[PDB]
RNA sequence: AUACAGUGAAACUGCGAACUCAUUAAAUCAGUUAUCGUUUAUUUGAUAGUCAUGGUAUAACUGUGGUAAUUCUAGAGCUAAUACAUGCAAAUCUCGACCCUUUGGAAGAGAUGUAUUUAUUA
């Protein structure tokens, strides 16, 4: 402890670091060639014994030479005696360093890898058995605190491999450790495809199935794990992952008696055909659907709905079989019929909440989907549920749009009709029906349909998109002002994304800004009649100070977009900017009108004659 | 290396009857065409010294400090946005071009003379990963504001060579043009465009709403609209 | 055939590792030419090697940008474009059309026939008489 | 001025030393670019940690001489450098367990010139 010579202290520290890294590098470079057994006790007595007491605190921040030597000892089977000295003292120090609050996971990873290697490689010794048991207990204790702390995908895969090795060993028989491992597996399943690899996810599912087979499960925990497995089976498109989820459901059904019937139904639905690899059995699925249509939907419990609801959602989203999609739509209709046939309002509301959590966003995703068959199936399922259920407000709005079920009066029926003229009649009728449809209903349902009609590539379908854009501009007043702002943001994003969509976005922006201009003018005038925009803000200052201060950067971006093709689109954007200026306050309009006038003048200042004529027509409309 | 009196630039505004040979500006911060030598500044303009010998006597006596530091070379090039401090008189001059296209002095105060505006011609990452900017006078300033780009103006403290503030190139900003047929003009820019088979062209609007178009390298952002950072001569 | 010449034709300072199999056939480097000219997909997935190509070579486009009609395509990786500009002769008192021929390097990514309007750009001297490289083909 | 100290020949060193005769019409010249295609004595602004002091070889200068003789010469003797040759682990940072105790002190674990040529990696 003589601190008189800092030069001596620094020389000693440098000698220590160089000597330790030299000994480590000797160990990996020489390898399993030198007879280490002769100098084993001397090496452990000299370099390991004093630093063993504080190795756990020392190597927490970053990998060290002593830690690397320990990891190489754990990796090499012949070097197991180094760990085995002093009753797994070095292994206990490494486990304590893993269990403590490590600065990085870059030190936690290799220790777990060495523990997995030591577990995988058996050694015939009593000290080997004791060290394996101690390492397994330490890993089981550290695992819930290590799975969250591990921020690397490779580290997570190594931890999963170590957990699989521990499950193969069967070190833990307590149900508390099983519950902790189930919570960790649920946390791991709550992730992303980029976060967890498909092979890693399959291995984790296999480990979870092995744990479920090893440990008995209570009914409530089995139901929670079954709901998680149902969500996983809905998410997983891979048939191998589906088979793994089916095996997990079979284990849950072995655990619980009613879950046995539920998993039998799920396995009948998701039974893989032997003839086609990674393909479900069509006849078994058809038989299960036929049973569920008539006898099943009364028989199936409320909790048992969710796995079959997830399977039906997956089958409907799948475009492989239109017959399977129709069967899934029939199953959804049967679920809605069971909800309606339930006499209790709370019993119906439970299925309504389940649909709002799952089936309603699934229908929204199907409507947003480019798949025409899937969108038509979702629309037909929505119409059937609207006919079945009286409770739900968008269902009432859909019935009002149906208007006693006539083909021409109903927007959905004429859309299902192949006639584009019938589609135009449906769009025109929906324009008038926007005065009766709900705002949230319109925003959830008609806006994806109008967007699809606008984005359709046919010329008659482009006429459909123009009529739907007019109807959407009319219904934007019928929609909430927040929904209108969200639609304007979506239109701005579409304009930034695609130039071809931007012209349609410019037309929709003008046809939505004109009702916005009318509503803002009515708010400024303080008219006794209600404004066009439904559920508009009471303060006219706030809505204007939001909309104009958002649209002025948009107008600046449109003006800065000085392209010849964009200039045609900027002309409707100029009309929308004029509408925004008109909706703004008159003094603010008088201030901002020089900017729009200068933009229009720069547009008309083009030397091209045809562009000048087009800008002249646009400026005449604007004036 | 003898430069003719008729071959002297129009920016200097020399008297042709003075002598046969004009001074030739030395190598330094500014290019030879847009430089103004200290002998021309003191003798023909400020009339302090009557002939080149007592010009050399003054620049010996170190009253004239250019950009803070002291220069003893008679033909030292002093150019645009240069601060000249005559310590005996306690008068500080800033060199700005006239509207007609000639050099002119501007009487400035001390806290105005403490800073100088420069046009960032280069932004680059030097060795050891140290960012630097190269201004129009040739100054290399380490560790700038990361928002500083090419053709932006930086206000530089003369005592430390540090960037206090900076003005970004943007439409609707008061810029000054430093070259060509438009030389000596103050105005806010209409816009910037690309010329086919050519260069970036900047369209600038004057006070009388006249529009004039110049090169990108010619412009110099003196301040934002309505607030010039430097003082300006009478006549706008 | 890209390897027709006696020397090996490879893009300089691009190394594909023989140890690690790659999904792509060869690593290929492409540069944005600038002046708002998009990099063509033929240059993106081409197998051709060209030093003088503005998208896949060391030649950069700077200076002037010109347009002209293609006259001759006989020579290898070079075209001759004709630019017709109207000229005034005072003694004739009338405007008279004059033409100038600009030999222009053509990248193998672009396929040009006789009579196609092409956009070219200035670069460092490709050869004795070639200073211009195509950047857009209309 | 008991090292030299004022002024300084020679010398070494450093910097500068960039009139006559023939007639070409895209040649020259004049502008206009480009140098993401180049070189820098100088000027200006930046920029570099990775022995209380090493060894000579000469000029000017002494002297002995050769030539009809050149800013020609040989032999022997001298001593100087901003000439020539030689040549030197600590400190700064990051991660800092834990300690108290917040700014903080610290177990420890680690890192560390430039140029030339090329290959590889952002």
């Amino acid at each position: 402890e003589s601190t008189e010579e800092v030069h001596l202290r620094k020389m000693a520290s440098n000698l220590r670091q160089q000597g330790l890294k030299c000994l480590s590098s000797v160990f990996e470079f020489v390898g399993n060639t030198f007879d280490w057994s002769t100098s084993m006790e001397d090496i452990y007595a000299v370099v390991v014994k004093p630093r063993i007491s504080h190795f756990s605190d020392e190597n927490l921040q970053q990998p060290s030479s002593l830690l690397r030597l320990f990891l190489y000892w754990a990796h090499n089977p012949s070097l197991y005696q180094f760990l085995y000295y002093d009753e797994f003292a070095t292994a206990t120090a490494l486990m304590d360093t893993i269990s403590n609050q490590h600065v990085k996971e870059a030190v936690i990873g290799p220790i777990i890898e060495a523990a997995d290697s030591i577990i995988r490689n058996p050694v015939n010794d009593d000290h080997y058995v004791d060290l394996v048991t101690l390492i397994c207990t330490s890993c089981l204790k550290i695992l819930p605190s290590l799975y969250v702390k591990l921020s690397d995908s490779n580290s997570i895969s190594t931890f999963l491999n170590l957990l699989v090795s521990i499950t193969e060993m069967g070190f833990i028989q307590d149900d508390h450790v099983r519950s902790r491992l189930i919570s960790s597996l649920i946390s791991i399943l709550k992730g992303k495809l980029k976060k967890l690899q498909e092979n890693d996810t399959q291995k984790i599912l296999k480990i979870l199935k092995l744990i479920v087979f090893n440990y008995n499960c209570s009914w409530s925990d089995i139901e929670e794990l079954y709901t998680t497995i149902s969500s996983l089976f809905k998410t997983f498109d891979e048939r191998n992952l589906r088979v793994s989820l089916t095996e997990l459901f079979i284990e849950l059904g072995r655990k619980v008696p009613e879950l046995e019937s539920i998993s039998k139904l799920v396995a009948d639905l998701n039974s893989y055909s032997s003839s086609r690899m990674h393909e479900y059995d069509f006849p078994r699925i058809l038989s299960t659907f036929k049973g569920l249509i008539e006898d099943g939907y009364k028989s199936y419990s409320e909790l048992e709905w969710l796995p079959l609801l997830f399977t039906f959602l997956h089958f409907i989203n799948n475009k492989e079989e239109l017959a399977l999609r129709t069967n899934a739509s029939h199953a959804i209709m049967k679920f809605i019929d069971f909800i309606n046939e339930k006499p209790n309002l709370n019993e119906a509301s439970k299925s309504i909440s389940m649909l709002k959590d799952i089936l309603l966003p699934n229908i929204r995703i199907g409507l947003r989907d480019s798949l025409e068959e899937v969108q038509s199936e979702y629309v037909s399922v929505l119409s059937y549920m609207v006919k079945n259920t009286k409770y739900f407000t968008d269902f009432e709005d859909m019935a009002i749009l149906l208007y006693n079920g006539d083909e021409e009066a109903d927007f959905f029926t004429n859309v299902n009709h192949i006639q584009l003229h019938r589609r135009q009649r449906a769009i025109k009728r929906l324009g008038e029906h926007a005065h009766q449809l709900k705002d949230n209903s319109i925003s959830h349902y008609l806006i994806p349909m109008i967007e699809h009609y606008v984005f359709s590539d046919d010329e008659r379908y482009r006429n459909i998109g123009n009529e739907t854009q007019i109807a959407i501009g009319g219904l934007a007043q019928h929609m909430s002002w927040n929904q209108y702002k969200a639609l304007l943001r979506r239109y701005i994003s579409m304009l930034k994304t695609k130039p071809n969509q931007m012209k349609q976005a410019v037309q929709l922006i003008v046809q939505l800004s004109v009702p916005l201009r009318e509503t803002l003018r009515i708010v400024r005038d303080g008219a006794e009649s209600k404004l066009t925009l439904s559920k508009f803000p009471s303060n006219l200052d706030e809505p204007s100070n939001f909309i104009k201060q958002e649209l002025y950067p948009t107008l600046s971006k449109i003006l800065g977009t000085r392209d010849d093709e964009t200039i045609i689109e900027r002309m409707p954007i100029a009309e929308a900017l004029v509408n925004i200026v008109l909706g703004l306050t008159n003094d603010d309009i008088t201030n901002f009108l020089p900017s729009i006038l200068t933009n229009i003048c720069q547009v008309l200042r083009s030397k091209s004659e045809e562009l000048r004529d087009a800008v002249r027509v646009t400026l005449g409309k604007i004036s | 290396k003898h430069l003719k009196r008729l071959a002297a630039p129009h920016h200097w505004l020399l008297d042709k009857l003075s002598g046969c040979y004009a001074p030739r500006p030395s190598a330094g911060p500014h290019k030879l065409r847009e430089s103004l030598p200290l002998i021309v500044f003191l003798r023909n303009r400020l009339k302090y010294a009557l002939n080149g010998r007592e010009v050399k006597a003054i620049l010996m006596q170190r009253h004239v400090k250019v950009d803070g530091k002291v220069r003893t070379d008679t033909t030292y090039p002093a150019g645009f946005m240069d601060v000249i401090t005559l310590d005996a008189t306690n008068e500080n001059f800033r060199l700005v071009y006239d509207v007609k296209g000639r050099f002119a002095v501007h009487r400035i105060t001390d806290e105005e003379a403490s800073y100088k505006l420069g046009k960032v011609k280069k932004v680059q990452l030097g060795k050891k990963g140290v960012p630097y900017v190269v201004t129009h006078d040739g100054r290399t300033i380490r560790y700038p504001d990361p928002n500083i780009k090419v053709n932006d103006t930086v206000k530089i403290d003369l005592a430390s060579g540090k960037i206090t503030d900076f003005i970004k190139f943007d439409a609707g900003k008061l810029v000054y043009v430093t070259g060509g047929r438009n030389l000596g003009r103050i105005g806010t820019i209409v816009h910037k465009e690309r010329h086919d088979g050519g260069f970036d062209l900047v369209h600038i609007k004057d006070s009388l709403d006249n529009t004039f178009v110049t090169r990108l390298n010619n412009v110099f952002v003196i301040g934002e609209q309505g607030k010039p950072y430097i003082s300006l001569p009478k006549g706008k | 055939t890209v390897q027709s010449e006696r020397a090996f034709q490879k893009q300089p300072h691009i190394f594909n590792n023989p140890k690690v199999k790659t999904s792509k056939r060869t690593k290929r480097w492409y540069k944005n030419a600038g002046l708002g000219f998009k990099t063509p997909k033929t240059a993106i997935e081409g197998s051709y090697i060209d030093k003088k190509c503005p998208f896949t070579g060391l030649v950069s486009i700077r200076g002037k940008i010109l347009t002209g009609t293609v006259v001759s395509t006989k020579m290898h990786r070079t075209i001759v474009i004709r630019r017709a500009y109207l000229h005034y002769i005072p003694k004739y008192n009338r405007y008279e059309k004059r033409h100038k021929n600009v030999p222009v390097h053509v990248s193998p990514a672009f396929r040009v026939q006789v009579g196609d309007i092409v956009t070219v750009g200035q670069c460092r001297p490709i050869s004795k008489t070639v200073r211009f490289n195509v950047v857009k083909v209309s």
